[PDB]
């Protein structure tokens, strides 16, 4: 069968830079059988270029196709942070035609600081018998973190998780969630809630904090 | 020029789901039609595809449980998913190819087949508020929920500058969790009421959260 290899895996690289993707075939397809498209975070796949190098209908010329044989190029000049998105090549040699891995391309940008927010439990949760506590790391870049978390100034451990969503389509940052879980009885046993957040875009780290009640 | 798709959902391994896709300002039976799906870390995977004259082709991966028809009458495109698995499990996007013409320029919008054996538990939402810089967070718990997705909006939808809506993580439960967050003025929290709505199809659920400043 056909298989089509992208290359690279992933690419990062800042505004107003040309990314360059890579897709070869197991064997030769032909300009013909060959075409590009982009997803973005949560959408539908989008048509940009089919038979190697043909522009579909809309796609302005930052975006560019190239190539013969088996070995086929897409350009993407001009980067901007909205440009972040997973690029995929597509055979239509056979039927059904395959895709390719997929490159992701990443929009880079300079190191920002979080912006950090602690949260405690709600009355309802807590009626219920379980406290859970949230500090969020809003708009940081880049993605490395540590967060520690403090209650009556000792530190935790194994009763936290964490989710970071993926860079954000306007300004490329991340941000990240840390829950801390307690059951009520051990909640009620402390009063300051603390989380402290290291990263490289802070001079020193950042603690906020909360007393319970 | 659309295709829309219905017909999602959960399914236990072994059962049938038939997924339709109804086309609007091209013909179906004129033109190559496939069905494409994408699962977790499995990019796009083309299953199917339908000749204009009906001939239709498949991937190896569903060969021999998947079928793909039409409804010239009714101008839709339909998958029949038999014997399903849980490598089954993903977003199914119908397409319209034209091949050497043209690439695959329309698609739908996506339908979410997940397959699995364990139990539909709804959502609980609890808000997140400041216990209270001139910015504020506020957001939504969304706790102990399977299967994925749920759907979470601020204020209806209308408000969208500033939402971060975190990957869920799967807890030793089995069950899902997530927040969503949004940052406002605080000079903003005395002049409204921010709500958060938590969609979950697989329940039928659809919760509407206050988050007042405590």
């Amino acid at each position: 069968e056909i298989v089509l290899t992208q290359s690279p895996g992933t690419l990062s690289l800042s505004p107003g830079e040309r990314a360059t993707l890579s897709c070869r075939a197991s064997q030769s397809i032909g300009s013909s059988y060959l075409a590009w498209y982009q997803q973005k975070p949560g959408l539908a796949p989008r048509l940009l270029i089919y038979g190697a190098s043909r522009r579909a209908t809309g796609i302005p010329d930052k975006f560019s196709g190239s190539g013969s044989g088996a070995d086929f190029t897409l350009t993407i000049s001009r980067l901007e942070p909205e440009d972040f998105a997973v690029y995929y090549c597509q055979q239509y040699g056979s039927s059904p035609g395959t895709f390719g891995q997929g490159t992701k391309v990443e929009i880079k940008r300079t190191v920002a600081a979080p912006s950090v927010f602690i949260f405690p439990p709600s009355d309802e949760q807590l009626k219920s018998g379980t406290a859970s506590v949230v500090c969020l790391l809003n708009n940081f870049y880049p993605r490395e973190a540590k967060v520690q978390w403090k209650v009556d100034n000792a530190l935790q451990s194994g009763n936290s998780q964490e989710s970071v969503t993926e860079q954000d389509s306007k300004d490329s940052t991340y941000s990240l969630s840390s829950t801390l879980t307690l059951s009520k009885a051990d909640y009620e046993k402390h009063k300051v809630y603390a989380c402290e957040v290291t990263h490289q875009g802070l001079s020193s780290p950042v603690t906020k904090s909360f007393n319970r009640g | 020029v659309q295709l829309v798709e219905s017909g999602g959902g959960l399914i236990q391994p072994g059962g049938s789901l038939r997924l339709s896709c109804a086309a609007s300002g091209i013909t179906v039976s004129s033109n190559y039609m496939s069905w494409v799906r994408q699962a977790p870390g499995k990019g796009l995977e083309w299953v199917s595809v339908m000749y204009a004259g009906g001939s239709t082709f498949y991937a190896d991966s569903v060969k021999g449980r998947f079928t793909i028809s039409r409804d010239d009458s009714k101008n839709t495109l339909f998958l029949q998913m038999n014997s399903l698995r849980a490598e089954d499990t993903a977003i199914y996007y119908c397409a319209r190819d034209l091949y050497s013409s043209g690439g695959t320029d329309i698609w739908g919008q996506g339908t979410m087949v997940t397959v699995s054996s364990a139990s539909t538990k709804g959502p609980s939402v609890f808000p997140l508020a400041p216990s209270s810089g001139g910015t504020a967070a506020l957001g939504c718990l969304v706790k102990d929920y399977f299967p994925e997705p749920v759907t979470v909006s601020w204020n209806s939808g209308a408000l969208t500058s500033g939402v971060h809506t975190f990957p869920a993580v799967l807890q030793s439960s089995g069950l899902y969790s997530l927040s969503s967050v949004v940052t406002v003025p605080s000079s903003s929290l005395g002049t409204q009421t921010y709500i958060c709505n938590v969609n979950h199809k697989p329940s039928n659920t659809k919760v509407d959260k206050r988050v007042e400043p405590k």
